[PDB]
């Protein structure tokens, strides 16, 4: 009862030469992805009543979360990158993209039913609707998720040494914004409905990007086992019932900033309204440059569960040390040009048009939450993404919430400029990360020691 | 005139059985035999045996917690032992 996460700091030789160096361009791909985005929402500005984030945002709902589940490969297929056939390791992959389909079919589905934000209780940002051309990026860009989910079980098949997304998802934006303004208006193309129509154009690429899978079966030995990606083998077949329980534990744990969502957009609608909508070129600038960070172990997670196929147990989960602490060197000596740097005339009008004349009540957090979970989760694209452990890791995630609920109304509440104020247990929940996670990460790596059961050999 | 099926590990069980998953490069003429005794030098040896670049396999591993101790063979060339390694982590 002083110590309880046992021997914490080993993960420790001399591992200066852990190169997880091409799981950077796991998420360099994923800026070449972020980035269409904004040059459809500052080119969806041609239209004036197109703020169109308005379910655009709100359709990437049931993208992320969904999200989750499927990028819940990167064990199974990194893993087994440490047996052989990649034809069972793919007829996973195959059943899989038999997920990325069949649960994009989903997205593709709930989200027919989804529109109906005809709907009220408070203020705009949340309610008020007249012409909604959204009517159609909720569909024109929501007919998408299928396809959208197979062109992530992509890279979900993209753990063994390939960055063959890096090359597509960028040559995949730039196809787009052609492609993208053709339809808000364009040529010879359908060149009218222009507020979805800028969906249409994302959503078109997602099924360009979906069979920059089919040209990667390509450039060596397959990953190709597209027969009937059928089932049926006890009740419903697993390697698919397998995908459930990583699945579940971690959409319905990305649905953590699925409600600090609505915790976000909660508090601009008090007598907030003006520099507290300004939390959000603050923490749209979170994600932006969170991404590269975070998702470095999120392409990490390969190196660790990879690694105990290729039967190195802690030869890995002691480099989910110095994969850990290595972009937790910028996690931190590059938070500092988070509280530091602001909005200046480096910000035009851009993601969120609300730049000139506002207070810097917004980097404020972007230190005390900031490096405080930079990794803390990049502790569980390592957990899970090294084990089976987003298990509850699930309930990692009913605490950052729970233990931050309360931290909720306690903004609003304050004692002195409470403007990170509600960012009280929702920086201490979102530091009792530092702990449940990373000890089941001496729960857990002390577990490859029970595990790995004949600690050496011979000559 | 050499050495050892030359890995060892055991990693889990089914605390009454055990998953005991070794070297074998290949094989060599090919064959493996496994001991099959706990370290209390009591309760008689026994057989396990295996074929190709398989000595990756499992025990019936009847008794509960007490200690085991198990070797695996090569089998060559020479109809006879390329050379023999062991470990002994039980339950
Ligand atoms: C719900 C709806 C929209 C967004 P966001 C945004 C994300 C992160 C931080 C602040 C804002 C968004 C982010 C990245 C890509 C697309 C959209 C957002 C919100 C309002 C207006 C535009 C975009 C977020 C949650």
């Amino acid at each position: 009862l002083d110590r309880f996460s046992f021997s914490v700091f080993l993960k420790e030789i001399r591992l200066l030469t852990a190169l997880a160096l091409p799981m950077l361009l796991a998420q360099v791909a994923q800026v070449g992805i972020g980035f269409v985005d904004t040059v459809m929402a500052g080119g969806a500005g041609k239209e004036d009543l197109a703020a169109v984030a308005l379910g655009s945002s709100a359709f990437a709902t049931v993208y992320i979360t969904f999200m989750g589940i499927m990028a819940a490969l990167n064990p199974m297929i990194a893993q087994l990158y440490g047996a052989g056939k990649t034809g069972e390791a793919g007829e996973t992959g195959r059943q899989g993209i038999w997920f990325g389909l069949i649960l994009g079919i989903f997205g593709m589905i709930l989200m027919w039913a989804a529109i109906t934000p005809f709907r009220n209780w408070l203020t705009l940002s949340d309610y008020v609707e007249g012409t909604m051309a959204q009517y159609m990026l909720f569909t024109s860009l929501a007919m998408p998720a299928a396809m959208v989910h197979r062109a992530l079980h992509a890279y979900a098949s993209s753990l063994n040494r390939p960055r063959l997304i890096m090359l597509v998802s960028f040559a995949a934006f730039v196809l787009n914004v052609p492609l993208n303004y053709i339809f808000v208006y364009g040529k010879f193309g359908m060149p009218a409905l222009g507020g979805a129509g800028c969906g249409v154009a994302t959503m078109a690429v997602f099924w360009f990007s979906a069979l920059a899978l089919w040209i990667y079966i390509a450039k060596e030995k397959f990953f190709r086992p597209f027969g009937l990606t059928a089932k049926f083998g006890k009740p419903d077949w697993a390697v698919f019932k397998q995908i459930w329980k990583i699945g579940a534990p971690i959409g319905l744990s990305y649905f953590l900033e699925a409600s600090a969502f609505s915790f976000i957009v909660f508090l601009i609608a008090p007598f907030g309204e003006d520099y507290v909508a300004a939390q959000q070129v603050g923490i749209s600038l979170s994600g932006i440059l969170y991404m590269i960070p975070q998702s470095v172990g999120s392409a990490g997670t390969v190196r660790i569960g990879f690694s105990l196929g290729r039967r190195e147990f802690s030869r890995a989960r002691y480099i989910s040390g110095v994969s850990l602490v290595s972009g937790w060197v910028l996690a931190v000596i590059t938070v500092l040009s988070l509280v530091l740097f602001r909005s200046p005339l480096a910000s035009m009008y851009n993601d969120d048009p609300a730049v000139l004349s506002i207070a810097s009540t917004v980097l404020l957090f972007a230190g005390l939450f900031q490096p405080a979970d930079f990794t803390q989760c990049i502790a569980s694209y390592a957990l899970r993404g090294y084990k089976v452990t987003k298990v509850p890791m699930f309930i990692h995630a009913a605490a950052f919430w729970g233990c931050g609920l309360l931290p909720g109304y306690l903004l609003a509440y304050r004692f002195d400029m409470g403007i990170y104020g509600f960012w009280t247990a929702l920086i201490a929940s979102l530091t009792i990360a530092a702990v449940a996670l990373v000890w089941c990460l001496e729960k857990y790596s002390m577990e490859l020691v029970k595990s790995h059961k004949a600690v050496s050999s011979g000559l | 005139v050499s050495s050892v099926p030359t890995k060892l590990e055991v990693v889990a069980a089914t605390p009454t059985s055990l998953l005991i998953s070794w070297d074998a490069r290949g094989e060599y003429v090919v064959y493996y035999r496994i001991t099959y005794g706990e370290t209390g030098g009591n309760s008689p040896v026994q057989e396990f045996t295996v074929p190709g670049s398989s000595s990756t396999a499992t025990i019936s591993g009847l008794s509960p917690g007490v200690d085991y101790t198990i070797t695996v063979y090569a089998r060559s060339y020479y109809w006879g032992w390329y050379s023999p390694i062991s470990i002994n982590y039980r339950t």
